[PDB]
RNA sequence: CCGGGCACUCUAACGGGACUGCCCGCGAAAGCGGGAGGAAGGAGGGGACGACGUCUGGUCAGCAUGGCCCUUACGGCCUGGGCGACACACGUGCUACAAUGCCCACUACAAAGCGAUGCCACCCGGCAACGGGGAGCUAAUCGCAAAAAGGUGGGCCCAGUUCGGAUUGGGGUCUGCAACCCGACCCCAUGAAGCCGGAAUCGCUAGUAAUCGCGGAUCAGCCAUGCCGCGGUGAAUACG
C-alpha cells in the first residue's frame, strides 16, 4: 500500500495517479507536488524513494484520507439523519437532497426502476 | 465537456467565470 | 423528388491536387462540418502512404476507388407476396458515393488509433484489393449475381 | 448561504421571546410561524412549535441543531409511501 | 453646433433633416449634411392566440431612426430663424454644442 | 499605379488593391500566410489571377471585415477579381466562364418561430 | 380573485420584492411587458388597430 | 406501458382497470401494443372513450361515445378491433397476381 | 492618434435592375428545352400574407358577454404551507458514452441586440464566485465584449480513462425582508449511470442538415438545458 493507503497506479504521471485516493483531487493533486517540488509528469514507477515518502509525508498529514475522510462524511450524514432535520429525512429514506425533482428522474439517488 | 463545471468548456456553456475560466 | 430529376451538385476542385473526387472525399471525412480538419485528415493521410509506399497518393487514393465501385447492385422489389432482392446496375454517380462512402466507414472501423491513419491505410489495401471497403464491394456484387434469376424484374 | 458579511437572521419577533424566557428562567411553548429563522445558541433547550402549513410542530432544540433553520424541523408533506 | 434628430417614421424624419439643412444653408454658412445614423431596433415577440398555440407568433418592431446634422459655420441669422421651424409630430430634436 | 475591388461574402467584406510588384499580400496589417496560417481554404483566395497568370505580377494590399476567415477568403477571391477586370477590360472572358466575377448570395437563412432553427422542425410524437 | 389583485398591484408594498407587473389595459399578470406596460394580447390588440404609436408588423 | 387519462373527471383504479381488460381483447392479434393511450371524457350527450395505439403496421385511432360509460369503452374496442383487423390484413389482398 | 480628406468600407433614405426582354429549337397558342449578356434567370433566396368552409376544434383563467350559482362569503387582507410531493408511466429537451476526441497555454475571425437606484472600462483584495475603489457612456462616441468551433504549441494513449459529470459531503459568494421546504454561482472533496441504445419513431433538399458560440424579451435573483432572434463553420443525397 505505497501511498497512501492506496496503491496509487503506476506507469501514469504521478499527478493523474494521486488523484486515485479518496480525498486527492486535481486541485490537490498540482498542489503536493509543488510543496514538495516533484515534478508533476513524471510516473510513479519513476519516482525515487526519497521522492516517495516527500510525496507520501506531506500528503498524508495534509488532508484527511481514505478511511478517515468516510468516516466524517458518514457521521457528518449519520448526524442530519439523527437531528433529524429535511436534509436528514431525505437521506434516511435514499431520497435526493439538493432540492431535485422526484416526480421524474432521481434515478441515481432511487436506483434503477421498480416495476408495479 | 460541456457539463462539467470544473472545465473551461463548462464555464462557457453555463455562461459563468472561475478558476478554470478566469477573466 | 416526384416531378424532376435532381441536380448533380458541381463540387470545387481541391485545393492540393486540383480535384472533385479529392473533394468529395474530403466532405465524407466531414463531421459537424469541421472541414479543415477533414481536410487535414486525408492530404495527412496522402503523407502517410507516400512514406509506408513511395507512389502518388493522387494514384493510390483513385485505384482504390476504382476498386470500391459496385458494378453490380441488388435492390427490392416486392413482386407478388414475395420481396426479390433484383440485380441492378449501379449508375457512374452513385458507384462513386458508395465507393467514397464504404471507405471512409470502413476506414473508421479500423484498430489504429489516429483517423489519418485509418484513411491512409485502407486507401492502400483497397488498392491493393484488400480491406473491408472492397469486401463490401464484393459482396454487393455477389448478391446481384446470385439472384441473377430475377434481372427480367428490372425497371 | 446567506452572506456572511451580512447577518445571522432571526425574526427578532422570534429571537425577543427568547431572551424574555431566557431572562426570567425559561420556559413556555413558543408558537412560531417563523421557519426562516436561524436555530441560535440562546434557543438551545427551549421546544418551539413550528407551524408547517397545518399544524404546529414541538421541536426541542439541542446542541447539534444550533446552525439550522427552523423549518428544517417540521416537514411540509405528509408521505408514508406509495402502494 | 450639433442637431441630433430622432423619430419613429423616416419619412418625417428626412423630411426634417432636409428643412434643417436648407434652413441654415440659407442663412449660411457651412452645414454639415444629414448623416443617417444607424437605426436601433426593438423587436417584440407575441403568441398569436390568447391560449396555448405556442407554435403561432407574430413579429412586431419599434423603429428609431437617427439623424444627424451640423451647422459648421453658424451666424446667429440661423440660430434666431431656426427657432421657428415647422417641424412634425413624429420628431424628436436635439441641440448641443 | 492601383487597382481596386470590392468583395462580399456572407457577413464578410474586403477592399483589395492591386498594385504591381513581385507578389507580397497582406491582409489586415500581415501577411497572407499569417492571418490564413493552417487554412487549406487559402490559397482559393490568390484563384483569380491564376485565371489570367498574374500571380506573381502583383503585389496586393488587402482590409477584410466582418463574417468568418472562409466568408473573408471568399470575399478576397471577388474583390481581386472585379480589380483584375479592372487592371484590363478584356479580362473579363477568361474569368466570368470560371464564376469568379460573381457574388454568390448564399447566406444564412432567418430563423422561424415554430422551428429549432431556419428549417429543423420540433420533434412530435403521433403517437 | 381578479379586481382586488389589479389593485393590490398598484398599491406599493411592504417590500420591494413583492412588487410585479400587471397589464394595465387588462389586468393581466403574465407576459407583462415593461416598455408598454401592457401584456401579449393588448400589445397585438392595440397595435393592429394602429394605436402604439411607431409600431408595425415586422417582416424580414 | 398503458397510459390512461380522465379529462376533466374522476374515475377508479377499478374503472382504470377494467378498462385495460378491455384493450386487453387487441391482445388477439398477437402484435405488439405501444403506448396505448386512452381517454375518458364526459360530453352532455355521454361519455368519449378516445385511444390512440400505434403497431409495427400502422396506428390505431378511434372515438366511442355512448351515455353508459362502459358502453363507450366497449364501442371503442370496436372500432379499434375493426381497425387493427384491418391493419393485419390488408396486405394479403393482393398476393396475387 | 494628429493634420486632412469621404475616396473606400460602412451606415440609411431614395432610385436603377429581370420582363422569358434577346438568339437557337419545339409549339395552334400558352409555354417548355438550350444559349448569351448579367451581381442576379425563368417566382433570384427568405419573409409578411391563409379562400368558402371543417373539426358542435381551442380559450367564460387575457379581455368582453347571455344565463345560472355565492353574499359576515364560492367576496377581501395576512402569515405559513402547497403549485417543486414520488412505487411508477409517456412526451419534449440537455449532456454524454470519447482520439475527426478530452485537457492546459498562447493566438485569430462575426452578426444582431441591450444598457442612468443601468451597462461597467481600468485598479486593487480574494484560487474563485465576488468585493471595495473608480473613469466613460442620455450611447455608430462609452460598456456588456471574450465570440466559440478554428489556428499554433504541449499533455493524455484506448483504460469506465485526463471519457462522462450525476450523486453526496464541506466551505463560501450574491440577490432578496427572508433562500428549511424552494435560488443561481464559486471553490475543495466525492466521481454514479453510461462502451452508441428493443419493438417503434422524428428532422432536414443548400448556406439546408449537422455542428459552434453571441444576444434579447420575462427579469430583485433564478431553477433557460426553454423560447424568439443572430452570425461562424459547412455537408450527404434525390434512380424513381
Ligand atoms: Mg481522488
Ligand atoms: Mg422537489
Ligand atoms: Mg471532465
Ligand atoms: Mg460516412
Ligand atoms: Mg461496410
Ligand atoms: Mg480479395
Ligand atoms: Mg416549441
Ligand atoms: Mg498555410
Ligand atoms: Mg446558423
Ligand atoms: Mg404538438
Ligand atoms: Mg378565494
Ligand atoms: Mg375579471
Ligand atoms: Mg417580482
Ligand atoms: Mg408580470
Ligand atoms: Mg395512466
Ligand atoms: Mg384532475
Ligand atoms: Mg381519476
Ligand atoms: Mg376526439
Ligand atoms: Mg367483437
Ligand atoms: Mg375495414
Ligand atoms: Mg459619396
Ligand atoms: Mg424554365
Ligand atoms: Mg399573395
Ligand atoms: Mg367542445
Ligand atoms: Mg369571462
Ligand atoms: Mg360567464
Ligand atoms: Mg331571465
Ligand atoms: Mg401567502
Ligand atoms: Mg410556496
Ligand atoms: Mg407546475
Ligand atoms: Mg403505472
Ligand atoms: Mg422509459
Ligand atoms: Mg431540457
Ligand atoms: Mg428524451
Ligand atoms: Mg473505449
Ligand atoms: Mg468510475
Ligand atoms: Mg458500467
Ligand atoms: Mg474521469
Ligand atoms: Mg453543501
Ligand atoms: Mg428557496
Ligand atoms: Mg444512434
Ligand atoms: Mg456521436
Ligand atoms: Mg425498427
Ligand atoms: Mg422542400
Ligand atoms: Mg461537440
Ligand atoms: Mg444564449
Ligand atoms: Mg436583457
Ligand atoms: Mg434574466
Ligand atoms: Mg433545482
Ligand atoms: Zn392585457
Amino acid at each position: 500500500a505505497r501511498i497512501a493507503g492506496v496503491e496509487i497506479p503506476r506507469n501514469k504521471r504521478v499527478d493523474v495517479a494521486l488523484t486515485y485516493i479518496y480525498g486527492i483531487g486535481k486541485a490537490r493533486a498540482k498542489e503536493a507536488l509543488e510543496k514538495t517540488g516533484i515534478n508533476p509528469a513524471t510516473r510513479v514507477k519513476d519516482l525515487t524513494e526519497a521522492e516517495v515518502v516527500r510525496l507520501r509525508e506531506y500528503v498524508e498529514n495534509t488532508w484527511k484520507l481514505e478511511g478517515e475522510l468516510r468516516a466524517e462524511v458518514a457521521a457528518n450524514i449519520k448526524r442530519l439523519m439523527d437531528i433529524g432535520c429535511y436534509r436528514g429525512l431525505r437521506h434516511r429514506r435514499g431520497l435526493p437532497v439538493r432540492g431535485q425533482r422526484t416526480r421524474t428522474n432521481a434515478r441515481t439517488r432511487k436506483g434503477p426502476r421498480k416495476t408495479v | 465537456g460541456k457539463g462539467d463545471r470544473r472545465t473551461r468548456r463548462g464555464k462557457i456553456w453555463r455562461g459563468t467565470y472561475g478558476k478554470y475560466r478566469p477573466r | 423528388a416526384r416531378r424532376r430529376r435532381a441536380e448533380v451538385r458541381q463540387l470545387q476542385p481541391d485545393l492540393v491536387y486540383g480535384d472533385v473526387l479529392v473533394t468529395a472525399f474530403i466532405n465524407k471525412i466531414m463531421r459537424d462540418g469541421k472541414k479543415n480538419l477533414a481536410a487535414r485528415i486525408f492530404y495527412d493521410a496522402c503523407k502517410i502512404i507516400q512514406e509506408k509506399t513511395g507512389q502518388e497518393p493522387l494514384k493510390v487514393f483513385k485505384q482504390a476507388v476504382e476498386n470500391v465501385k459496385p458494378r453490380m447492385e441488388v435492390r427490392s422489389r416486392r413482386v407478388g407476396g414475395a420481396n426479390y432482392q433484383v440485380p441492378m446496375e449501379v449508375s457512374p454517380r452513385r458507384q462513386q458515393s458508395l465507393a467514397l462512402r464504404w471507405l471512409v466507414q470502413a476506414a473508421n472501423q479500423r484498430p489504429e488509433r489516429r483517423a489519418a491513419v485509418r484513411i491512409a491505410h485502407e486507401l492502400m489495401d483497397a488498392a491493393e484489393g484488400k480491406g473491408g471497403a472492397v469486401k463490401k464491394k464484393e459482396d454487393v456484387e455477389r448478391m446481384a449475381e446470385a439472384n441473377r434469376a430475377y434481372a427480367h424484374y428490372r425497371w | 448561504p446567506r452572506s456572511l458579511k451580512k447577518g445571522v437572521f432571526v425574526d427578532d419577533h422570534l429571537l425577543e421571546k427568547v431572551l424574555e424566557l431566557n431572562a426570567k428562567g425559561e420556559k413556555r411553548l413558543i408558537k412560531t410561524w417563523s421557519r426562516r429563522s436561524t436555530i441560535v445558541p440562546e434557543m438551545v433547550g427551549h421546544t418551539i412549535a413550528v407551524y408547517n402549513g397545518k399544524q404546529h410542530v414541538p421541536v426541542y432544540i439541542t446542541e447539534n441543531m444550533v446552525g439550522h433553520k427552523l423549518g428544517e424541523f417540521a416537514p411540509t408533506r405528509t408521505y408514508r409511501g406509495h402502494g | 453646433i450639433r442637431i441630433k434628430l430622432r423619430g419613429f417614421d423616416h419619412k418625417t424624419l428626412d423630411a426634417s433633416a432636409q428643412k434643417i439643412v436648407e434652413a441654415a444653408r440659407r442663412s449660411g454658412a457651412q452645414v454639415s449634411g444629414p448623416i443617417p445614423l444607424p437605426t436601433r431596433v426593438r423587436r417584440f415577440t407575441v403568441i398569436r392566440g390568447p391560449f396555448k398555440h405556442k407554435d403561432s407568433r407574430e413579429h412586431f418592431e419599434l423603429r428609431t431612426h437617427n439623424r444627424l446634422v451640423d451647422i459648421i459655420n453658424p451666424n446667429r441669422k440661423t440660430i434666431e430663424q431656426l427657432m421657428t421651424l415647422d417641424l412634425p409630430t413624429g420628431v424628436e430634436i436635439e441641440i448641443k454644442t | 499605379e492601383q487597382y481596386y475591388g470590392t468583395g462580399r461574402r456572407k457577413e464578410a467584406v474586403a477592399r483589395v488593391f492591386l498594385r504591381p510588384g513581385n507578389g507580397k499580400v497582406t491582409v489586415n496589417g500581415q501577411d497572407f500566410n499569417e492571418y490564413f496560417q493552417g487554412l487549406v481554404r487559402a490559397v482559393a483566395a490568390l484563384e483569380p489571377l491564376r485565371a489570367v497568370d498574374a500571380l506573381g505580377h502583383f503585389d496586393a494590399y488587402i482590409t477584410v471585415r466582418g463574417g468568418g476567415k472562409s466568408g473573408q477568403i471568399d470575399a478576397i477571391k471577388l474583390g481581386i477579381a472585379r480589380a483584375l477586370v479592372q487592371y484590363n477590360p478584356d479580362y473579363r472572358a477568361k474569368l466570368k466562364p470560371l464564376g469568379f466575377l460573381t457574388r454568390d448570395a448564399r447566406v444564412v437563412e432567418r430563423k422561424k418561430y415554430g422551428k429549432h432553427k431556419a428549417r429543423r422542425a420540433p420533434q412530435y410524437s403521433k403517437r | 380573485a381578479r379586481k382586488a389583485l389589479i389593485e393590490k398591484a398598484k398599491r406599493t408594498p411592504k417590500f420591494k420584492v413583492r412588487a410585479y407587473t400587471r397589464c394595465v389595459r387588462c389586468g393581466r399578470a403574465r407576459s407583462v411587458y415593461r416598455f408598454f406596460g401592457l401584456c401579449r394580447i393588448c400589445l397585438r390588440e392595440l397595435a393592429h388597430k394602429g394605436q402604439l404609436p411607431g409600431v408595425r408588423k415586422a417582416s424580414w | 406501458t398503458m397510459n390512461i387519462t380522465s379529462k376533466q373527471m374522476e374515475i377508479t383504479p377499478a374503472i382504470r382497470q377494467h378498462v385495460a381488460d378491455r384493450l386487453a381483447k387487441l391482445e388477439k392479434w398477437q402484435t405488439h401494443l405501444i403506448n396505448p393511450h386512452i381517454i375518458l371524457s364526459k360530453e352532455p350527450q355521454g361519455f368519449v372513450a378516445d385511444a390512440t395505439i400505434n403497431t409495427p403496421n400502422g396506428v390505431l385511432v378511434a372515438s366511442g361515445k355512448h351515455e353508459d360509460m362502459y358502453t363507450a369503452i366497449n364501442e371503442l374496442i370496436n372500432k379499434l378491433e375493426r381497425q387493427l383487423n384491418k391493419l393485419q390484413h390488408k396486405g394479403e389482398a393482393r398476393r396475387a397476381a
